[PDB]
């Protein structure tokens, strides 16, 4: 019998992404070539298959920081990074290719779905 | 708020 | 440009609820009275005004152990833990003054307007 | 998936 806040989930994603912004409580550094990018283990693993995987071994679990495999392309997974945070995916011709690799890599299958869409349009 |  | 995966936001609140009923990355303990409640430090400070103003500070941020006001009923700390992580109100007759108490302590601001409504009805 |  409970009732039911339609905006909740969010306004906590936006809270999320705000602390992500201003570096707040972030737990891990992702490693993408040369590039790093800082988040919360918590939603990493909320969004992706691998880190939710990585972040529940008992060893990996306590790593402040993670390295990705070299074919990883630090733009791809940046796109994703910002979807996880906003729900919000900047697709475009130019690296669809980049993000949909990353995506299956990640494995988020939601963005792996509409990334073949998207490619069989074309 | 909303009956879910 | 763009695209939104409507459902992103709910399902990365069910997950991180997930992670919560199974204590993974919980790196918190809240103290209401003799009961005890293990959370995530984030999603903590992305629902509660009073948590957000907790853990942003320098000191308070590395704690492991918060313990609440005396005044606080465990069962209204409860029944908001778990509308934190699921958008679900469990309000009823017996329990809305304590509800609303706690998310006024909280600084749970749309709680506290649902709250005033449903009162204000009877 | 929509256009927000
Ligand atoms: O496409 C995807 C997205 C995703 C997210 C998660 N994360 C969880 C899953 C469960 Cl059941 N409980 C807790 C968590 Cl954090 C696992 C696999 C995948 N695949
Ligand atoms: O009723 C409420 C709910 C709430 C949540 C937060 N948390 C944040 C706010 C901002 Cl701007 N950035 C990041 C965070 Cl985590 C603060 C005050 C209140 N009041
Ligand atoms: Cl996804
Ligand atoms: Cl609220």
């Amino acid at each position: 019998s409970c009732i039911q806040f339609t905006r909740h989930a969010s306004d906590v994603l936006l809270n999320l992404n705000r602390l992500r912004s201003r570096d707040i409580l972030t737990d891990v550094v992702i490693v993408v070539s040369r590039e790093q990018f800082r988040a919360h283990k918590t939603v990493l693993m909320a969004c992706s298959g691998l880190f939710y995987s990585i972040f529940t071994d008992q060893l990996k679990c306590n790593l402040s920081v993670i390295n990705l495999d070299p074919e990883i392309n630090p733009e791809g997974f940046c796109i994703l990074l910002d979807f996880m945070y906003t729900s919000r995916l900047n697709l475009r011709e130019g690296n669809i290719m980049a993000v949909m690799a990353t995506a299956m890599y990640l494995q988020m299958e939601h963005v792996v779905d509409t990334c073949r869409k998207f490619i069989k349009a074309s | 708020w909303v009956i879910p």
